[PDB]
């Protein structure tokens, strides 16, 4: 809807300017009007992660993941909340699954990024 | 990075 639009775009202003609790607030309000749009989730967990929030930015990210399997972003948060939190097991997890959408739906553009993630995950375990 | 990043 135009209103999840406006909400998304409210979202990035707050965020771009680093104002996390109103990106939360305005990432919730996406949500509420596009319940089956993938970057709500994820947006809010950006800045959930943000405030140190991380069981509920793990717990967005996770809804992400069913909402748009094809999201890489939201594997690649996941895992980074992941390594905050030293579930590193499962954020290595996490970081394969990334590495294999990444090549399928972004054709490596975030290799870099999952790559340093996943040595970071690897050594801290 | 993936941290900076929103959709």
């Amino acid at each position: 809807s135009m209103k999840a639009e406006e909400a998304r775009l409210e979202g990035k202003e707050y965020f771009t300017k680093s104002d996390w609790p109103n990106a939360v607030k305005a990432y919730t309000e996406m949500i509420k009007r596009a319940p089956e749009d993938a970057r709500g989730y994820s947006n809010r967990a950006a800045a959930l992660a943000k405030l140190m929030s991380f069981p509920e930015a793990i717990a967005d990210c996770n809804k992400a993941i069913e909402k748009d399997p094809n999201f890489v972003r939201a594997y690649i948060r996941k895992a980074t909340a992941q390594i905050a939190v030293k579930e590193y097991a499962s954020a290595l997890e996490t970081l394969d699954a990334a590495r294999t959408k990444d090549a399928e739906v972004n054709n490596g553009s975030s290799a870099r990024e999952i790559d340093q993630l996943y040595y970071k995950a690897s050594q801290q375990r | 990075p993936t941290v900076e990043e929103v959709d």
